[PDB]
RNA sequence: UCUAGUCCGACUUUGUGAAAUGAC
């Protein structure tokens, strides 16, 4: 993101101008929750536990079906981003569970 | 104006100019543009070549302002140049103005035409044809880019 | 309608640009993509109510087809599509008249 | 602060303490009639964040809803007219089961302004919603500046005109820009306005 | 070219067990 370089073609194209950084706003912290927020979600999983397709990943993680694990996460939850975040979420549990 | 309409003309002849035989009936050929293909074909074929049919690539949501790009030619960037500009210009041989064709509503400069004689003109534009330019040069001026 | 297994004709690649051997081989219609605009345009047409919607060709005429000669040059590995007249018997490298 | 804790636990809605909890009310609501009066809200922390306040005029109803389609209310399934039209089965109702709800309640109970509403429970063949509705002619309510604007004769039957929270959704209204711009000011507002012959007295 | 109905399968309603067999 260099400053334009005053011709209309070409990489870095546009009217020449002195960029500069826009003013920090109160939603720059959108999806970033207080330390509260996370101490309520993380006692409510220890009493909820976890859902059946939940743990239907987390059982293919253990025999390292990585790849099917995904497909199994991208098919219930419905999209790939999603998925691997889920997949991901999974083998932390499973990481510090061993671990104990 | 109804005083000038033929149908006047045409009181008390019957037919109202449209014949005894064929006569004026509803809609004898269809509506509109029926039949393009099957009884009006040879009207399409002869006066809308290339009238049925596809061509090229589609362009969803297409925005004009992209592409906008109006153009100006060498034989009319002389007239941008107001006329108190054009006795300065001829005044004095060791400058040459600079005509900023954006300030009046262009973004690039084609070649068409001749500049006048003896006069450099340094041409300030966003875009310009090599024509354009060779031209400019070969009179004495130059060429700036903007944007 | 008997056709020889090689041809030597000209060859349009820029390489050649002369005439070189290929190799004589009978085109055939590939398999109908799913995802080709015009199909999936005309599934969605065909979604919900409404039957048929488009026209479906009953009146055969034809007991021939134009058969395609592909022919596969030896040099640039390229292809060229030569059609030939109607014909009912058709093949390549069959044995000669006399041999 | 223990409203998070009750929300966030309602995010866990296959958890075997929601499951068991859900199954033991979807039971109880089936033997009640379709609509009936309850005392507080089912979900207390769901219900103040749609406005609901524990204050005199406030109610709760629950309204339960038949689940599926909507079969063509036509005699012996015989549609008169071209085969584009003739289907009967697997059609949708343009509106949404939260909002049958809310009409439910509004018509039934003519005396109150709806307010907004809230799914609670589900089943194949049920699907149950806890409606909130204000009395506006209680002076709790009158007396009350943020809520007091629903005793305006404006707002009348707003569930009638999908003027609720889910009468916005599936007007289109949840939404703006190049995806939701004919929905607004109104569908039939846009095509009438797209429509009209504009004939200037110079032209 | 379609359709009510009807038959059929899946998911849903839909939980608690056991055994046999099979897969990972
Ligand atoms: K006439
Ligand atoms: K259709
Ligand atoms: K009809
Ligand atoms: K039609
Ligand atoms: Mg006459
Ligand atoms: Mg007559
Ligand atoms: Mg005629
Ligand atoms: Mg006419
Ligand atoms: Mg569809
Ligand atoms: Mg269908
Ligand atoms: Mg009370
Ligand atoms: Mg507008
Ligand atoms: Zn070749």
């Amino acid at each position: 993101k260099q400053p334009n370089t005053g011709i209309s073609v070409g990489l870095n194209k546009g009217h020449v101008v002195t960029k500069k950084e826009l003013a920090p706003r109160p939603s720059d912290r959108k999806g970033k929750t207080s330390k509260r927020i996370h101490f309520v979600r993380s006692l409510i999983r220890e009493v909820a536990g976890f859902a059946p397709y939940e743990k239907r990943i987390t059982e293919l993680l253990k025999v390292g079906k990585d790849k099917r694990a995904l497909k199994v996460a991208k098919r219930k939850l419905g999209t790939h981003k999603r998925a691997k975040k889920k997949r991901e979420e999974m083998s932390s549990v499973l990481r510090k569970m061993r671990a104990t | 104006t109804t005083r000038f309409k033929k149908n006047r003309k045409k009181r008390g002849h019957v037919s109202a100019g449209h014949g005894r035989i064929g006569k004026h009936r509803k809609h004898p050929g269809g509506r509109g543009n029926a039949g393009g293909m099957h009884h009006h074909r040879i009207l399409f074929d002869k006066y809308h070549p290339g009238y049925f049919g596809k061509v090229g690539m589609r362009y969803f949501h297409k925005l004009r302002n992209k592409f906008y790009c109006p153009t100006v030619n060498i034989d009319t960037l002389w007239s941008l140049v107001p006329q108190e500009v054009k006795d300065k210009a001829a005044a004095n041989k060791g400058t040459a103005p600079l005509i900023d064709v954006t300030q009046f509503g262009y973004f690039k400069v084609l070649g068409k035409g001749v500049l006048p004689t003896g006069q450099p003109v340094v041409v300030k534009a966003k875009l310009i044809s090599k024509n354009a330019e060779k031209k400019i040069k070969e009179n004495g001026g130059a060429v700036v880019l903007t944007a | 309608v008997n056709v020889p297994k090689t041809k030597k004709t000209y060859c349009k690649s820029k390489e050649c640009k002369k005439h070189t051997l290929h190799k004589v081989t009978q085109y055939k219609k590939g398999k109908d993509s799913l995802a080709a605009q015009g199909k999936r345009r005309y599934d969605r047409k065909q979604s919900g109510y409404g039957g048929q919607t488009k026209p479906v060709f009953h009146k055969k005429a034809k007991t021939t087809k134009k058969i395609v000669l592909r022919l596969q040059c030896q040099g640039c590995k390229h292809v060229s599509q030569h059609p030939i007249k109607r014909c009912k018997h058709f093949e390549i490298g069959g044995d000669k008249k006399g041999k | 602060g223990a409203y998070t804790y009750v929300s966030e636990l309602w995010r866990k809605k296959q958890s075997d303490v929601m499951r068991f909890l859900q199954r033991v009310r979807c039971w109880e609501y089936r033997q009640l009639p379709s609509i009936v009066r309850v005392t507080r809200p089912t979900r207390p922390d769901k219900a103040r964040r749609l406005g609901y306040k524990a204050k005199q005029g406030y109610v709760v109803y629950r309204v339960r809803v038949k689940r599926g389609g909507r079969k063509r209310p036509v005699s012996k399934g015989i549609v008169y007219g071209k085969p584009t039209n003739q289907g009967v089965t697997q059609l949708k109702f343009q509106r949404s089961k939260r909002s049958v709800a809310e009409e439910r309640a509004g018509r039934k109970l003519g005396g109150l302004k709806v307010l907004n509403s809230y799914w609670i429970n589900e089943d194949s063949t049920y699907k149950y919603f806890e409606v909130i509705l204000v009395d506006q002619a209680h002076a709790a309510i009158r007396n009350d500046p943020r809520i007091n604007w629903i005793c305006n004769p404006v707002h009348k039957h707003r569930e009638l005109r999908g003027l609720t929270s889910a009468g916005k959704k599936y007007r289109g209204l949840r939404g703006r820009g190049h995806l939701h711009h004919k929905a607004r000011p109104s569908r039939r507002a846009t095509w009438k306005r797209n429509q009209t012959l504009s004939l200037r007295r110079y032209r």
